[PDB]
């Protein structure tokens, strides 16, 4: 490897707007790049509770 | 992120090559039902952190449809197609929603992925298993726990 | 804005009813080669003047596509199917840009409209033909000037 | 009619970002909504000049 | 049979000029639960009779959907678009079955048209505009009384 | 038009299967190609009563 | 036939159960450009053979596509979803033919499967694996050997 | 299983119509269900040779 470390932080913001309902949610985890694993604890700052399924997003953070 | 998938040496893994500089992808979800989402997410990174700016819209969900109605449970395991047209890294995934009352609510994903820095060598065919899961929500859905794993193959026979 | 289109009076104009409060549309338009792009306006309005937050973004577009490539000469005059969908106005049409070189580049556009307010009746199964044109611009199109007609209509036999 | 006059003015501002694009379009213009007619002058006030075919946004106005 | 549809002299008309020889058309039909159809019809003619020999294969239609329940009650009027794809006169249409509760179920036509004979002039981008309907029918529909009127045109502003 | 006449005879059989289910019809009618109207006497042949809506086949007669 | 696919003793094998009796299933084959094609095969047994009554058709191909003017070299190993949608079994396949210059020609892939004797249990969400291959070919493909291995599983973790 | 054995031999005929090209293949070869894997030898009794991709055909047989 060497730019990538083993074990990496993640940051993340993403802002959208589904069917009319604006929302921003902010996004803190971590991962393993080399073992193809992550996990992320997501706050919605703006736009909750989410009208809509929260299942539609997650690929996207 | 795909860069948060276990590689094997033999096919190129064009997201972990695409570092320090970063890549960005772009993404279309094509719901069977007519809702249609499109994301993008510029990723860089510093130190020991990747940043990620996201960005995703919907439209057209039906009134009354599940996605509408939080009648979703989670997505099913897949397996992403990957592969280059016309220069550009692809990836096409046939996903589907487990809905209440167990039926299966269809999406199409088109992902581009395009590395920042110019010359990143573009694999070949390949596929790259996924498993997203929700870990834990609170009642609102304001706060969420997720997780991923991913491993990229050649698929049959190898 | 529908509210631009001729609404003869046996067909209910969604549109015009929509007023003073307003209305807003989101839009899929899904290209031929893969490109995809979402589409939202809020229209409001204040004394004789509409006023327009719109949005719009795209992704997937072939980097060799027309649409990258600015290879488009105009959107060939269309007709609008419209009609309800779950409780919501709809609006399909079978877009098509002209190439140059005599060929067409298909998209297919879906709308859905809400008026912003109740006491709104929708519309039974009508059309509206559509003609737009841009009737001008400056060399890197930083400066355009925009014309559109429509017409609503029943089709044959009316 | 009466909520809407036969010669309306439209005021429109459009942002967004294609293929990894932003932009920002100010639209200024007038139609005739009884005649299914309208005009507008567009202007581009950022992210130009545009990388890809104008066309594509021309209904969104 | 394309060739009922009354074309304006300004607009080559494609059909006329395929007989005496004949041509034959194809067509998918795909609906938007899954359903999807394929026909075709190869088209002569001997004296003032046209013979038509046709095939028409249909999969996937959800066993409780609206097709295998019988629940439709017409096909609305369309506005079909013709232009030519790869020196191959196409017409692409955004059709509609309405269905019973005044709801619709659409469909999308794509129909590639051949005549027999090569070098027939193709026309420009043009519309058709169409109207079918069953205008009898027994209890079962084995017998049924048909009816199309059909007109090409050059859409707004003409 | 000479080739066409305004007033022409139409001749059809048609065969096909549609989720699963075969069948066969007969079709005699007339028809004015210049005046774009046409209209035929459809006969169901084999496969009767069919299982499925017969407004998916009308357009292809 | 399905019935070649190595099931895992966790995995409801809905084809092996489906025999003696047997089985039918239909298919649509969407490209990219237009083609689409329907097919069908019933399958039945008697001893140690397998009888296949299969149906094939296609249209809409472009003329000077790679599927007219023969430029494929074979489909890419595959993964078929398998899941429920209004009681019957079905399988949907994002797949892609490789193409003679390195470039893929993508198919949408969508097969319901049938048990003729009512009563067989359907299997919950799973995987199919696929790879075919036409070992060998006369100039014409008059005459061809075809090969294929198929494994089934439930994707990751397990 | 009981019903299927290791080893299956199988039997098939095709019959369609591709961009109105019609063809007949008839199918003779064998095959072990509980590994997933066969193999057969196809044979174009009309419309030989094909004038369109073999490929397109080979996941019907």
């Amino acid at each position: 490897g060497g730019a990538i470390k083993p074990d990496m932080k993640i940051n993340l913001r993403m802002e959208g707007n589904v069917n009319g309902h604006h929302f921003v949610i902010d996004g803190d985890g971590t991962g393993k790049p080399f073992e193809g694993k992550q996990s992320m604890d997501l706050e919605v700052k703006e736009g909750g509770p989410l009208p809509f399924a929260f299942d539609i997003l997650t690929t996207a953070f | 992120n795909r860069v948060f998938a276990e590689y094997p040496d033999h096919i190129q893994d064009y997201f972990k090559q695409s570092f320090p500089k970063g890549y960005s992808w772009e993404r279309s979800l094509t719901f069977e039902d007519g809702g249609i989402c499109i994301a993008r997410n510029d990723i860089t990174m510093e130190g020991d952190t990747f940043y990620n700016k996201v960005r995703f819209h919907g439209v057209n969900f039906p009134a009354n449809g599940p996605v509408m109605q939080k009648k979703t449970l989670k997505w099913e395991p897949s397996t992403e197609k990957m592969y280059v047209r016309d220069g550009v890294l692809t990836g096409d995934i046939t996903m589907a929603l487990l809905l209440e009352g167990n039926a299966h609510y269809r999406c199409d994903f088109r992902t581009t992925y395009k590395a920042k820095e110019k010359g990143v060598k573009l694999p070949g065919y390949h596929f790259v298993d996924h498993c997203i899961e929700i870990l834990s929500h609170d009642k609102d859905y304001n706060k969420v726990k997720l997780y991923e794993h991913a491993v990229a193959h050649s698929g049959l026979p190898d």
